[PDB]
């Protein structure tokens, strides 16, 4: 009892940002992009449902 | 038969601070700005090398 957080949680929620955000340069300015699949493939038996 | 000119030298792109850095082409265009940036900042020392 008596603890905040609320504060914990918007610090939670807020540094990934900052640091992800400052932390891009070190790839080099390359590009993240995977190709678009066409298709859809199965792994493993069972039974199909449509929803 | 199409070309019209041609460049005079390999090292007409890069700066000064740029083109004092030997091995440019094999490091990233970031470490090469650092490197550019912090090379203008060295103190001169009792003895010249």
């Amino acid at each position: 009892k008596g603890e905040a957080i609320g504060v914990i949680a918007a610090q939670s929620i807020g540094e990934p940002g900052t640091q992800l955000t400052m932390r891009t340069f070190h790839i080099g300015g390359a590009a993240s992009r995977a190709a678009a699949e066409s298709s859809i493939q199965v792994k493993n038996k069972g039974s199909i449902k449509l929803s | 038969d199409q070309v019209d000119y041609m460049d005079v030298s390999t090292q007409q792109v890069v700066s000064v601070g740029a083109s004092l850095i030997p091995f440019l082409e094999h490091d990233d265009a970031n470490r090469a700005l650092m490197g550019a940036n912090m090379q203008r900042q060295a103190v001169p020392t009792l003895r010249a090398d």
